[PDB]
């Protein structure tokens, strides 16, 4: 009908999808067993989007969990909704890539791609009308940043027309957890710009910044950061999954979000974030929802849109409001902050409304923004990559895998080509 | 699932392995018989009746240091075939331990490694422990790396090594063996963990307040270091870090695989419970020049890499707070081609405590693996010592009578000089 | 479709049991 | 008086797995299941029903 | 009416048939004593097909247990359904063949045949209209692969028009339990091509792959080996022994599945093989069977169907189902796989439906298929069989029985002709 | 039903006979009187009588009395007829000459009449288990003359041949190679299968594994009895794949001249070592292939295998048998001949091996017996030809053999008969 198959790669990707599959399961009134204990009829009308039927009142997530190290699935299997999943989709290796991109891309990936390609062929063909696939990974690992790219390269030539989204995690320069982090990312994002309909840029450090100030948790775990990220991907698809006052979906956004095919990187936002003391004294109205929405501190990307020009902005809202009160807040922000919006597109903001609020909250919103500030992310990687690459440091790890030295050169040129035309779009006269 | 095989060599090997398997059994709950009355698959293997055997092969050339274990409290814990002894030892002679006595037992130890490979299904690492002073622990170790490389070209082999102390020495002919072990530790290893006893003596006196330490006190710290390394493999964590991962984020060039470890906190029970203990303080203590177990100052050199391993009740927030605090310091220097030189691992379970030991029960701890250029000065001093020994041709006739051509001494000196020059090239900055 | 997965194997390797022991 | 080794008692009896002792009426009840919610969920129906 | 006689030759045939008779007894509600404890009249409806009548409301199987060794019949007689057989159906010699094909075919087995022809004629003349003969054996034995080949030779001359099948076990090179096994097989297939309407090539290796992977069994015993055959031959005749929505019998498949008299070799299939865990995540819907119907992992032979073209395909379904989806998934599979299927025969596949489900289940399917992959079975033998024959290895056990050297060349020649014609039909133009 | 008759010859056959017939008695539960206190699994070896007494199917024939008189004065004297303990007044005294033509001929008839009546007792006869040595004069010459009269009497009946091979280094005799060389004609044309084994390799394995540093002659024979019991275990008790003698007799012998496989049994370990050692199938098949566990002092790397016979026993599953054989075949160090990529005969049984009190092996639920026919045994006969030649040049100890009554010519012809056998194995090693 409208199905999305969820591909899960890497420990970052595996933990981000467990929390994700938790909240959507909560959204439909699904117990950890997998039956239905919800109340409203609407809680089960479009469960076919993410779930496949099973006997005895059962439903299963439409998931494919892949990780080159077998020691991560057991943590997932002992997790909250560990047994709701279909264990035939646990397709894993034995010897890990050790955060080496080429090992997961060339050496050890080639053995495990066929089995996961069978099981994505399993689920995609099982459904009737497939909207597209989704993939979750990080750009700092060896499997999600590595073999995960190979899956995209294969899946595009098989099914070209289906929408391809990845909630990729970009490594941060201020806090890094891998020395060869720029080497994999430079060789990874090159695959994204050629084969991906759209990619979402989420940085952990920006999640750390939000949890520091907006929420003020003394000890926020990696579940909380996942819980923030899990809100976004539920907020993107709530318009397609539930009836909305005005409806949209992934293709409605994606056609409206991407001016030229080389630019499909987005900064996500999610509006109602309040600390435990701030729930007491607030008035849940749509004006303050926009004020919290458009400040730069709520951003979970690592780039300030006050340093660039907003080319397009998307803001899908969840709950019942008046779109009138939605519409001037759209209009007012475009008029007041005229400089931050480009001139060759008037009406830079696109919105949608889904009637049903997120379950457990009254008002919420999600944000998809493509601004000129994303080129800040790319260039600060290049200052680290060229630092690595001038003295050929950490190069014997790659070259021993059998690939050539020119592949770094062709990737960086595509990076330098991309940011240059990205800069060129910034300085454009009407 | 993950598996690591310990191949303890020499008197240092057997004593360190005694320490290590002791604290491992108290970590997981294994009885001295080897049963759990009430994650273990990485270092113990199951039997039918519930027994669990350790994946270690203690091997030496003098039978006493292993027959003490044979009469020890863990006699029935270990499979007796895992205990391999020679009748006569090298008596601190590299040529003896590499070309006259070792070849008798090479076949036995390699067949044992075959048996452990048959027992294991997914093998992760070979952890070898030895010293650079003893003749057996140098030459026998060298030949076993040389053969084991061609038996398993791909498998990772971590090399815990005792480095001859800069001032104190238990032997006089030790620099020759230390010189000749370098070729093997260069061309037959993936990561090496040289450490001298003098700095651990200093740490134990200054911090843990034992005025007269023994070898057991040092070996307990080494076992704690190994436990901190392998805790990510043994149990879950927010960020589990495998051996392949932290061996990736430590080695810039094939010739440079010599990180320096560090552990914190290291303090007594009263001061431990009585001081507030936090991630910022333990991370600052990790970079103190007085807490390094290798007698060199990283302030004299430049860091190229830092592999960080927290343990216990630790939070990513204060992890990143500490990483920013450390980065904002002019005293700590970093090479130009590594603006991001950190890789942090998080583990849930706090380190355990061993009775008769020195550490207090502490809710959080930390290991550091810093790859810097400050270690090359120790090789420079040992080169000076080896030159002043070799000018007079002292003790050469022992190795010659054992049957070895003389020029490989100068060849190994040339190799060490080339390694030092490579370290100097890495130290050179392109500014 | 036609579901052809005769390929799903793990990894396991070890040398031969030929090496002499010297009785 | 004691035997040593690893005796692996059977994981399953493939008789019991693929052709269990479940009686035909019990099979019918299992197929009946939550049929109304199934028809709403994934359009799966029984034979000969509008 | 339409009666069936089950020949039982060799130890492999004996244990398989012993489990086989146990299966249908539960399907028809016959206790070990020999009486009827079922309830449905359909149980006693077509009971004469397999069993014969005795006084006291007792029914007796129509089988002929043949083995050169008297030890196997003690194990069979001590089995669970052990006393239901007739003691003089047990026709056994005193010495074995020693896995020597010429011994069973010529020297000792020719002493035991005359007692065997007595009993097989006895069960033949009791029934007024016998359907056909059924024999199970292994090609790697001495009695089943030896004297059994002689048994099918004579019975064909006596009864020309009645069908006969053989659920013969075909040897495998990666796990070979006999070194003269290619010698026994090469002299057994030459008997099979001349006088056999249909053959079901069962490989023991793939069944170990079946239980280890799909079923997840730690210790699969030889009883679990015999199940998956015992469920298979039960499924072939479940249209014969019970009324069906679309009827079939052994002859309906036989005329439809043999395009030319040389090709009668088939790889079986069974749809609902699922582990204990897999019943939790499963919908008992007929699209789910079709994948388990058409997956190559499902096959019981040692030939991947991807490397050859499907000639004629057959599918019998055991259970109550709408047959609009019988011929829908039918058409979907053929259209999508138009390249693999042969082109000179459009609509390659067969259907049959039995209303009565399997005992303990709602819905079962049995696959019988003729493809070009089966030619990979025999040429593997010829690569190995030619090895011993070139050096005359293991020849004195054969030559010492009083037999020549010509038949080794003739059996290979007849073999090498069959694959060549089989390959010729692989490379054919419509 | 299957039956087998024991023709133990020599002091070695008698001593092994005391060990082996003890082993089956505890296996089946026969009391030292010969009555079961509690189906017919004993029919292969035992025979019922009128008084319900179970009689072993064996003959203990020696040519010196004192070895057998110990059996006559032992605990299990009451388990035989006072006929087949056939003795002789004066022995051959380590002479093939005396035991073939002079002293053996006085009890040819009585030995051949005895084997006739046991064959008359049996209905379905499978084969004969004959035990002797290549060294002793009674064990070599007399065992030869009985055999060549057994070939005429029973052309088809299987004649498996257990014989003791003199060790490469240690020896209890100086004239034993003279007996050994002439006996090869008996084992080449007048046999179906050969189990040549030296005492020296059995000395090594018990010391290295079983902690038997001092092996007496009883310890070696206990290992011999277990190997024999493993061969006939398929006959005595049921299994998932029972393998009779003709089943494995066919599957070892590519050419009529090459019938000399190598025996190997596993696991052989003490209780002190098995406690810390988990036991399964995958490693014990590797135990059959170590050069240090071979019952014959030889290197498998020097030769290559043409046929291998697996005899698993106990709580075993065929799946890991297939898994184990997958690991063995995927190895370069294993070498197989070019004309046999499938060289394996697997035997599976239910009942585990039994353990005798006062023995050495621990009670282990699973075990495997290996019967490997390789060309690595080719060098084993090469050393005797060298040892024979340096006595043949000096004409030493020939007056003993010539005085008893053979022409000297047959000494030369037998040497060429061994020599022709060497080149026949060399053709096997050649790969086209
Ligand atoms: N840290 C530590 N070092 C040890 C220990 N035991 C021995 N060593 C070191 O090992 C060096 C000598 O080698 P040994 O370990 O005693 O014996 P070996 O390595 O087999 O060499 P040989 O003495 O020739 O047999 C000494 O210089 C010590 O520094 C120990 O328990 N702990
Ligand atoms: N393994 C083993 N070999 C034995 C045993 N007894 C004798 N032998 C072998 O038999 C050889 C000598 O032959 P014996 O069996 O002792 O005596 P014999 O066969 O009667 O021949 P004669 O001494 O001439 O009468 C010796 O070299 C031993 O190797 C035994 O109990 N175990
Ligand atoms: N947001 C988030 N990031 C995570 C989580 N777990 C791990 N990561 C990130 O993932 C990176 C390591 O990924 P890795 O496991 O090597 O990926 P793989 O090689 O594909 O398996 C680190 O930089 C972490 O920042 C999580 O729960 N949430
Ligand atoms: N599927 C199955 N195969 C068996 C069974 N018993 C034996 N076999 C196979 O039959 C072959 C040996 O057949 P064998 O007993 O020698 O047959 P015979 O000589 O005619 O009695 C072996 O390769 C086994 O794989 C059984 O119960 N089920
Ligand atoms: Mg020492
Ligand atoms: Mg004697």
């Amino acid at each position: 009908m409208r199905e999305i198959v969820h591909l899960q790669a890497g420990q970052c990707g595996n933990q981000i999808g467990a929390k994700f599959w938790e909240v959507i399961s909560d959204e439909h009134g699904i117990d950890p067993t997998g039956t239905y204990h919800g109340d409203s009829d609407l809680q089960l009308e479009r469960i076919n989007v993410y779930y496949n039927e099973a006997t005895g009142g059962k439903y299963v997530p439409r998931a494919v969990l892949v990780d080159l190290e077998p020691g991560t699935m057991d943590s997932v299997r002992s997790g909250p909704f560990g047994q709701i999943f279909r264990p035939d989709n646990f397709v894993f290796g034995q010897s890990g890539a050790g955060n080496n991109w080429a090992k997961g891309h060339y050496t050890e990936g080639a053995e495990l791609v066929d089995s996961v390609l069978d099981v994505v062929r399993k689920e995609a063909e099982s459904c009737d009308c497939l909207q597209g696939f989704q993939l979750t990974h990080s750009l700092g690992g060896g499997t999600g940043s590595g073999m995960g790219t190979l899956l995209i390269s294969k899946i595009r030539e098989e099914y070209p027309d289906r929408i391809m989204n990845t909630f990729s995690v970009v490594p941060s320069p201020k806090v890094s957890d891998t020395v060869v982090e720029p080497y994999n990312a430079t060789l990874s994002v090159h695959q994204l710009v050629e084969n991906t309909d759209e990619t979402y840029c989420i940085d952990n450090e920006a999640l750390y910044d939000i949890c520091f100030r907006t929420l003020k948790l003394t000890t926020p775990t990696y579940g909380d950061l996942n819980h923030l990220v899990s809100a976004t991907m539920s907020g993107v698809t709530t318009c397609l999954r539930f009836p909305g006052q005005l409806n949209a979906d992934l293709r409605k956004l994606a056609v409206n979000m991407v001016p030229f095919p080389r630019l499909h990187f987005f900064m996500p936002g999610f509006a109602p974030l309040t600390s435990r003391g701030s729930q007491q004294y607030r008035a849940l109205t749509v004006p303050e929802l926009t004020q919290q929405m458009f400040d730069a501190k709520n951003m979970m990307a690592a780039c300030d849109p006050r340093h660039g020009r907003y080319l397009t902005v998307a803001a899908v809202f969840r709950g019942r409001m008046s779109m009138k009160e939605v519409d001037e807040q759209m209009l007012n922000v475009q008029n007041k902050n005229s400089s931050y919006f480009v001139e060759w597109i008037p009406n830079n903001v696109k919105t949608a409304v889904c009637d049903i609020p997120p379950r457990g909250l009254k008002m919420s919103a999600t944000f998809i923004g493509n601004s000129t500030a994303i080129q800040e992310l790319f260039k600060r990687i290049s200052e680290q990559f060229t630092a690595m690459f001038r003295r050929k440091a950490f190069l014997h790890w790659y070259t021993g895998e059998g690939m050539d030295e020119m592949e770094f050169t062709e990737a960086e040129s595509n990076m330098n080509d991309l940011v240059s035309e990205y800069q060129q779009y910034q300085d454009a006269t009407a | 699932m993950r598996e690591c095989i310990s191949i303890h060599v020499g008197q240092a090997g057997v004593q360190i392995g005694n320490a290590c398997w002791e604290l491992y059994c108290l970590e997981h709950g294994i009885q001295p018989d080897g049963q759990m009355p009430s994650s273990f698959n990485t270092f113990f293997s199951e039997t039918g009746a519930g027994k669990h055997v350790p994946r270690a092969v203690f091997v030496d050339l003098e039978p006493t240091v292993v027959d003490e274990v044979r009469t020890g409290t863990y006699r029935q814990l270990f499979h007796p075939e895992q205990l391999i002894t020679g009748k006569e030892d090298a008596a601190n002679n590299y040529a003896r331990g590499h070309y006259t006595i070792g070849k008798e037992i090479v076949d036995l130890v390699l067949d044992r490694i075959r048996k452990l490979a048959d027992l294991c299904t997914g093998l992760q690492g070979f952890l070898i422990f030895h010293s650079f002073g003893g003749g057996t622990g140098s030459g026998f170790a060298s030949l076993l790396m040389e053969r084991l490389s061609v038996d398993y070209g791909k498998k990772s082999k971590l090399e815990f090594a005792i480095y001859p102390a800069p001032q104190v020495s238990t032997a006089v002919v030790e620099p020759y063996n230390s010189i000749l072990t370098t070729h093997t530790t260069l061309e037959h290893s993936d990561c090496a963990f040289m450490v001298d006893n003098e700095a651990i003596y200093d740490i134990c006196r200054r911090n843990l307040d034992i005025e007269r330490p023994t070898y057991t006190n040092l070996n307990r710290l080494i076992g704690q270091i190994v436990s901190s390394i392998t805790a990510s493999l043994r149990f879950d964590g927010a960020l589990n870090v495998d051996l392949t991962e932290f061996q990736t984020n430590l080695v810039p060039y094939p010739r440079i695989h010599f990180p320096l470890a560090t552990y914190a906190p290291v303090i007594s029970a009263e001061k431990a419970y009585h001081e507030q203990l936090s991630v910022a303080e333990i991370t600052n203590a990790c970079f103190e020049p007085a807490n390094q177990m290798v007698k060199c100052d990283p302030r004299h050199g430049k860091y190229m890499a830092c592999c960080m391993l927290y343990r216990g009740d630790v939070v990513p927030k204060d992890v990143n707070a500490a990483i920013a605090t450390i980065k904002t310091k002019r005293t700590i220097q970093f090479v130009d081609w590594c603006p991001t030189g950190f890789k942090v691992g998080i583990n849930y379970q706090p380190p355990t405590v061993v009775p008769g030991g020195d550490l207090a029960k502490v809710q959080r701890a930390v290991c550091m693996l810093s790859n810097t250029t400050a270690i090359a000065e120790a090789w420079a001093r040992l080169d000076h010592k080896f030159d002043l020994m070799y000018a007079k041709r002292a003790f050469v006739h022992w190795y010659v009578g054992e049957g070895m051509e003389e020029g490989e001494f100068s060849e190994a000196r040339e190799d060490l000089a080339a390694l030092e020059k490579d370290y100097e090239e890495v130290g050179v900055d392109s500014v | 479709s036609f579901r052809g997965a005769p390929m799903l194997l793990a990894e396991n390797c070890s040398p031969g049991p030929r090496y002499s022991v010297n009785p | 008086n004691t035997t040593l080794g690893t005796p692996t008692i059977r994981e399953l009896s493939v008789r019991d797995t693929v052709n269990p002792s479940k009686s035909f009426e019990d099979v019918l009840k299992e197929g009946q299941e939550g049929h109304d919610l199934y028809t709403v969920s994934h359009n799966d129906y029984f034979a000969g029903e509008a």
